[PDB]
RNA sequence: UUGGCGGAAAGGCCUUGGGUGCUUGCUGGCGAAUUGCAAUGUCAUUUUGCGUGGGGAUAAAUCAUUUGUAUACGACUUAGA
RNA sequence: GCCCUGAAAAUGGAUGGCGCUCAAGCGUGUUACCUAUACUCUACCGUCAGGGUUGAUAUGAUGCCCUGACGAGUAGGCAGGCGUGGAGGUCAGUGACGAAGCCUAGACCGUAAGGUCGGGUCGAACGGCCUCUAGUGCAGAUCUUGGUGGUAGUAGCAAAUA
RNA sequence: AGAACUGGCGAUGCGGGAUGAACCGAACGUAGAGUUAAGGUGCCGGAAUACACGCUCAUCAGACACCACAAAAGGUGUUAG
RNA sequence: GGAAUACUGCCAGCUGGGACUGAGGACUGCGACGUAAGUCAAGGAUGCUGGCAUAAUGGUUAUAUGCCGCCCGUCUUGAAA
RNA sequence: GAAAUUGUUGAAAGGGAAGGGCAUUUGAUCAGACAUGGUGUUUUGUAU
């Protein structure tokens, strides 16, 4: 078809953060269609993506990935809170993660 | 305002071509010979 | 002597562990998947494509055909975290099955030695692929459009919010 | 402080979950009966259950068996205090003084 | 969701739209802004006068070449509602305002495209009924700005030039909601009835 | 070839380059402790650099060996290599700077006969 | 390919004709595996360079010299086949 | 009660800024949410305290092991260690097949003082361990001596007729 | 400028009060997870352009302790007694 | 006159989704299910599987980004001064 | 034959300082582990 999507859009917001003082270790994603924390409930668990283009080929390709998980809601219009294995660079604040529907509870 | 057209006689004497030039001496004067070939023309590009 | 010496060397001989207490008990799928259930790839090869689950193999993993003739994917097993259990149940009461078992997919492990430079399949598993699926192809054009439906592919829509869908 | 009037269920679980005993001037956790009595037992307290008798129906022995009990160490509330300001009484919107019986309610959500 | 959104500044405060198309560029959205000579802003016209008026009078004593510019477009007293709403210093802040244009009127290519508003900062949706405003164009040209009479005149041309497109398009619409009225009421018409559609 | 070990944990990797080590060539880098009465490491001011303290200490069960697992050992003949002859699971051999080229050949085909780990069998090699 | 419209930053919009390809509007036949239970599993656009084979046109500026409507030096303004 | 008059000071300017008008203002009430080195649980480091363990084989009973709590710090006190010159003993230690020294966004160990290794340069002596000894550790003292910069191709090299 | 009691700074980082030795919370070994304090949740800036009842229009509105000022006297401005 | 519901409180009532942790290392103890061998979620993680087996993970180093970070030593109640 | 200071070459960054802490991307560079043994002898130098 048109389309071949099988995640979920999403944009990475900044690091968990205080006022002067922020945590790399933690980030904040925006899943859309999601405004509430009843709605990010179905997402937790499920693994994010970034998915970033380099100019050195690595094992066959391009294309390098950054792997995380979805771990509890954050505030009331449904952020979420996401860990990766490392950190995202906080140069990718705005940029589009991948949600991905597995694992999956249905 | 913004100008979006300008349009040139047939021939331009040998002292106002002079202004377009720094060395005016050395050179093959080259100026308008080009702009000139849209003449000789009725209509082509002049009134357009 | 550039060192002088430990006093004392550490033992060196490895000790036993100590008796561990978690016993294995068989998995509890989710009432979501019930064999005959359509089901949603959401990885692999066949990723998109909506598949006939059958069994439940003993390493926690699903017997899955596509069938074949209809959409291309065949006998496998896929992890029950990967897919997604549809709602459109199709009757497998009659479809020969309990031939297939863990020890049936096996990869054949290649050794070290044989390096990929540049660059097949088993007479039995295609044959046992026209059985299963003939027991299968006759009994999906009892409900209409379902043939139309498995043969295609699934793909998220702009506007359609997963938590909200009824898969 | 924060004090109020505890019921059976705060207690039993306040003593089943946070239950820790003073030994020989340590901090041991109970997981279990017998070191109950060892030490309260020549009171007559053999079970962690015979300890919250004591502790509810206030025995003769509820000084002993109250300082055997390590002081409770309790988290955050759960789900916060409820009040914008802790440190008003009570009674004036704030978190200190004798709340009577909703001192379950805010055990509970520390326990 | 969507890649260039469009917005109608007509009838908007300009404190309420700065505020969202800030947070909508921090989050990675290209944000353009249209009509901006006729925003509004709360408050009457002399009370937002004074203020500029207030604002025009701070500038560096030593040379009032670097000190605070006074920027008299509508676009630009939007502007800096904006870039005060962003870290604009930063590399961060600086890429945010990258994904933003304004403009008077409604230019080119934008001119065809959907514009949108903004429920939550709509003038007519917030204030209430018989307090006073003022409109962006007349407080820019009170302090400076000299091209309301031409952008006038081009938005007067457009919105003729935009007036057969809808008319067309309103007749074009006429004879496929009649079409397919008469194409309802079939076997395959009832079929979508019962699924919703 | 190692003895079964914890995974090596350092709490901390960055070393501990002293005080305006970076602002001036007199000031090594070695590590001194601010003892001045208005210094803003000394005072623990946040964004400054962080100094020693026991805290950072390795796991004892971890400590002292080497990622390949084995603690290290100078030896400086053969002599010194068998000292090492019953413990080559949790030691590993360094051949010291100062031994002679021929001297080295000796001590390494010895250690391959007891199989005793050299961690830098390459110096003064020829080629 | 016919014909217009659009100058605010038009660089786009509409339309005549024929040709070609596809069509899931409907009904059929063949293939799909083995990436082994998932690994973005690679499909987009921005610039540059060398080869291609096919069109098109054959400049100045600076220094040096000179002038003083200019000038601390730069710069400026003149002139020189 | 809110608002207004009363209500005047010097560079341009401060509810932190933008901005906000059924507020993003004021009074009040109910919730949800954000996050400190704090509170709860866990792992690791160290200290303190209470204990177990002479039984053979294998050597630290100053060893090993179990348990609980605790950890801010100038002036200051005490303890355990790192490093340097020289001395007694030991390694029948290293070395012209290359000691020491020096350079090295090369590697390893230690919380750290520091230790080790590889490469280059180099040429004649030096090190580990147990103890002894002190002219024994530098960023400052308008410190001492020596060497070197920015200023900087800069100020300037214009009295006495040529 | 000088006393009394207590708590602090000196000698002390950390979160809040934009900024600050003393204020509020809370005192500190290295980390992980959860919950909070004081303070907040339009954007800067993490978190409701939440909910509910009212009041206020300022041609110098107001916006939160220490704290970074304003009074007596007045107003058919408006509200309630 | 007979009920329901709200509110508050209890359950040694059942159950789904998510995250962090896996310390210890032959046995000993307290228990549960069992007429019994025995089993167990009972004094701290095991089982099955895949890919790679290499700079892929990781270390170092330079840079970029988000947030934070005032110049050291001393006298001083108080020093970026 | 050290440092300060300097030249050439190479790499990198640079919108009114520079340097630093936490975290990660990118480039460059690099250590370790990488075959246990083994059932076994399809074996050669017949015991490898």
């Amino acid at each position: 078809a048109e389309s071949h999507r099988l995640y979920v859009k999403g944009k990475h917001l900044s690091y968990q953060r205080s006022k002067r003082v922020n945590n790399p270790n933690v980030s904040l994603i925006k899943i859309e269609g999601v405004a509430t924390p009843q709605d990010a409930q179905f997402y937790l668990g499920k693994r994010i993506a970034y998915v970033y283009r380099a100019s050195k080929e690595v094992r066959g390709s391009k294309i390098r990935v950054m792997w995380g998980k979805v771990t509890r809601t954050h505030g009331n219009s449904g952020v979420v809170r996401a860990t990766f294995r490392n950190n995202l660079p906080a140069k990718t604040f705005g940029a589009s993660v991948r949600i991905f529907l597995y694992p999956s509870n249905i | 305002l913004r100008s979006l057209t300008t349009v040139w006689a047939e021939h331009l004497s040998d002292e106002v071509k002079r202004r377009f030039y720094k060395n005016w001496y050395k050179s093959k004067k080259k100026a308008f010979t080009k702009y000139s070939a849209k003449y000789a023309q009725d209509g082509a590009g002049i009134e357009r | 002597t550039a060192q002088q010496a430990p006093k004392w060397y550490p033992s060196e001989d490895v000790a036993a562990p100590k008796k561990t207490r978690k016993a294995v008990r068989p998995q509890k799928l989710r009432a979501s998947l019930v064999p005959g259930t359509v089901l949603i790839l959401l990885a692999g090869r066949f990723r998109g494509k909506r598949v006939v689950y059958l069994k439940h193999l003993e390493d926690n993993t699903l017997l899955v055909t596509g069938p074949f003739k209809v959409n291309g994917v065949p006998l496998r097993r896929v992890n029950a975290r990967y897919v997604i259990a549809t709602s459109t149940k199709v009757s497998v009461e009659g479809v020969n099955v309990e031939k297939f078992n863990v020890e049936y997919f096996a990869k054949e492990k290649l050794t070290k030695k044989e390096k990929k430079e540049a660059n097949e399949i088993k007479t039995e598993r295609v044959e046992d692929q026209k059985v299963v699926d003939k027991a299968l192809i006759a009994e999906i054009k009892k409900t209409p459009l379902l043939k139309q439906y498995l043969s295609a592919s699934f793909s998220l829509k702009n506007g359609d919010k997963p938590h909200m869908l009824k898969f | 402080v924060a004090y109020g009037y505890p019921s059976y269920s705060t207690i039993r679980q306040l003593v089943y979950k946070r239950g820790f005993g003073k030994i020989n001037k340590q901090r041991v956790p109970l997981s279990d009966n017998a070191i109950i009595e060892a030490n309260l037992g020549k009171y007559g307290i053999l079970s962690i259950d015979d300890l919250i008798h004591e502790i509810i129906t206030v025995g003769p022995h509820f000084k002993q068996a109250n300082n055997f009990l390590w002081p409770f160490k309790l988290s955050n509330p759960s789900g916060g205090w409820g009040v914008p300001r802790k440190f008003k009484h009570f009674i004036q919107g704030g978190s200190f003084g004798n709340r009577e019986e909703f001192i379950n309610k805010l055990v509970k959500s520390m326990n | 969701v969507e890649p260039v959104v469009v917005i109608d500044g007509k009838g908007h405060l300009v404190g309420r739209l700065a505020s969202v198309v800030a947070k909508q560029l921090l989050n990675g959205q290209k944000i353009v802004v249209v009509r901006a000579e006729e925003l509004n802003i709360s408050g009457e016209f002399f009370r937002n006068k004074l203020k500029y008026h207030d604002f025009l009078r701070k500038a560096t004593a030593f040379n009032k070449t670097r000190g605070p510019f006074h920027f008299r477009a509508p676009s630009r007293i939007f502007y800096k509602a904006l870039r005060g709403m962003v870290s604009h210093k930063t590399a961060r802040g600086k890429a945010a305002l990258e994904r933003l244009k304004v403009f008077e009127g409604i230019p080119p290519p934008y001119d065809k495209k959907k514009r949108v508003v903004v429920p939550q900062a709509l003038r007519v949706l917030r204030l209430k009924p018989g307090r006073k405003y003022t409109t962006l164009g007349k407080l820019s040209t009170s302090v400076g700005w000299k091209y309301e009479d031409v952008v006038a005149k081009l938005e007067a041309k457009r919105k003729v030039s935009s007036a057969e497109y809808y008319a067309k398009k309103r007749a074009f619409t006429k004879k496929v909601a009649s079409a397919n009225a008469t194409a309802a009421e079939s076997d395959v018409a009832k079929q979508l009835a019962a699924l919703g559609y | 070839a190692s003895l079964p070990h914890p995974k090596i944990v350092k709490k901390h990797t960055k070393k501990f380059k002293r005080h305006h080590s970076d602002r001036y060539h007199r000031v090594a880098e070695n590590w001194r402790k601010q003892k001045g009465i208005d210094s803003v490491v000394r005072r623990r001011f946040r964004g400054n650099i962080s100094q020693p303290k026991i805290g950072y200490g390795s796991n004892k069960k971890t400590k002292f060996l080497s990622p390949s697992g084995h603690k290290t050992f100078l030896v400086a003949n053969v002599k010194d290599l068998e000292t090492l002859t019953m413990h080559t699971k949790t030691y590993a051999a360094e051949i010291a700077h100062n031994i002679s080229a021929k001297n080295r050949v000796v001590i390494l085909a010895r250690a391959k006969a007891l199989g005793i780990k050299v961690t830098n069998p390459k110096g003064r090699l020829a080629l």
